[PDB]
């Protein structure tokens, strides 16, 4: 299976330059072209340019050019884009993919790597305030994860073991920072007769804190 | 530039039957080889794009049956045969014949199951939130269908608040939204009912979930 391994999410400050990276296996890196493509916050794609990790050569959207530099690393099967000078509206998600090449034929973008968020603000990393949602057949329970900068926040109830029956939100903005929101269903006959917390790991303040879900 | 156009930006399909996803580019995208240079991708909620067809017609690996690609040199047809709830997501077209290569806006695909009435659960801010000051109500509609709902907020009808809508689920094809009112220490504690009005397509009168700051 092809694997294509980008680099976590990155904080930029304006004007600054930012370097991801896209570690491929399960093939010879040097056979295929790897393509780089923007996604913007309104889902819309834009291709950035492709780069040979064989002889080094890479073609370039007019666009995107003199913005984005493609390297590549053969000894640790890795493709690289540099974007310099970034402002408001280099903040988008950057994917790398294989390009396959099979008997005189293309294949282009046949398999994605999982994407790099990329967020350019001045703004400083505030970590988040989790707080408990207690209720007032089935009971609902909820989890408030209120004022934290940048993306993202991984989000589990008991230690990822409670799967089912959630909804975890995506994040939306208010005042420049980030509210996130989850709630698990369960039957009554659960809770509170059985414990259930809530696992809350901010990275970037390197925040991870547990709340479990206590009756008013 | 060769620009891709995907009129419908949504199209709405029950389970079983099929549909038509249609791609129009601003030239023929037939290359002397052959081939025809038009590519199709998905991209599932959550998820990054897979490649969906390759070069008009020809189906990526493991790519269901169900798909397939026709088109002449101008206008270009995914037809996807007996939907699946599975198939939710942006299907994007794409061409590879000149730089440099461009993206469709994209067609969400959006499956339309039995409708479904919201299920409503308020939530009065912790009293961890409390001490530090600020006070968010939290109000969860978890799977219903359509899309289509209005969440009303009364106190004692008012603003401040953050709405956050799940892409429509993979497995049951529901929708859950999250709405949170966010309000201040000294606003909260000054009003004492708190309400969540939500009007759907499934509903006589509103469903309303509703609290008092001082009853529990």
């Amino acid at each position: 299976e092809v694997q294509l391994l980008e680099s976590g999410p990155e904080l930029v400050r304006l004007g600054a330059s930012v370097k991801v990276s896209c570690k491929a296996s399960g093939y010879s890196f040097t056979d295929y072209n790897m393509y780089w493509v923007k996604q913007s916050h309104g889902k819309s794609l834009e291709w950035i340019g492709y780069i040979d990790p064989y002889n080094g050569d890479a073609s370039y959207n007019q666009k995107f050019k003199g913005k984005a530099t493609l390297t590549v690393d053969k000894s640790s099967s890795t493709a690289f884009m540099h974007l310099n000078s970034l402002t408001s509206e280099d903040s988008a998600v950057y994917y790398c993919a294989r390009t396959g090449y099979y008997y005189g034929r293309s294949y282009a973008m046949d398999y994605w790597g999982q994407g790099t968020s990329v967020t350019v603000s001045s703004a400083k990393t505030a970590a988040p305030s989790v707080y408990p949602l207690a209720p007032v057949s089935s009971v609902t329970l909820g989890c408030l994860v209120k004022g934290y900068f940048p993306e993202p926040v991984t989000l589990t109830w008991n230690s990822g073991s409670l799967s089912s029956g959630v909804h975890t939100f995506p994040a939306v903005l208010q005042s420049d920072l980030y509210t996130l929101s989850s709630s698990v269903t369960v039957t009554s006959s659960t809770w509170p007769s059985q414990s259930i917390t809530c696992n809350v790991a901010h990275p970037a303040s390197s925040t991870k804190v547990d709340k479990k879900i206590e009756p008013r | 530039d060769i620009v891709m156009t995907q009129a419908a930006p949504s199209v709405p399909v029950t389970p079983g039957e099929s549909v038509s996803i249609s791609c129009r580019s601003s030239k023929s995208l037939l290359h002397s080889n052959g081939n025809t240079y038009l590519y199709w991708f998905l991209q599932r909620p959550g998820q990054s794009p897979q490649l969906l067809i390759y070069r008009m017609s020809n189906l990526a690996s493991g790519v269901p049956d169900r798909f397939s690609g026709s088109g002449s040199g101008t206008a270009f047809t995914l037809r996807i045969s007996k939907v699946e709830a599975e198939d939710v997501g942006v299907y994007y077209c794409m061409q590879h014949l000149e730089y440099p290569y461009t993206f469709g806006g994209g067609t969400k695909l959006d499956v339309k199951r039995a409708d479904a009435a919201p299920t409503v659960s308020i939530f009065p801010p912790s009293s961890e939130q409390l001490t530090s000051g600020g006070a968010s109500v939290v109000c969860f509609l978890n799977n219903f269908y359509p899309k289509d709902i209005n969440v009303k907020w009364k106190i004692d009808r008012q603003n401040g608040v953050l709405n956050s809508w799940t892409d429509q689920d993979s497995k049951d094809s529901t929708y859950s939204m999250s709405s949170t009112l966010t309000l201040t220490k000294d606003e909260y504690e000054r009003h004492n009912s708190y309400t969540c009005e939500a009007t759907h397509k499934t509903s006589t009168s509103p469903i309303v979930k509703s609290f008092n700051r001082n009853e529990c």
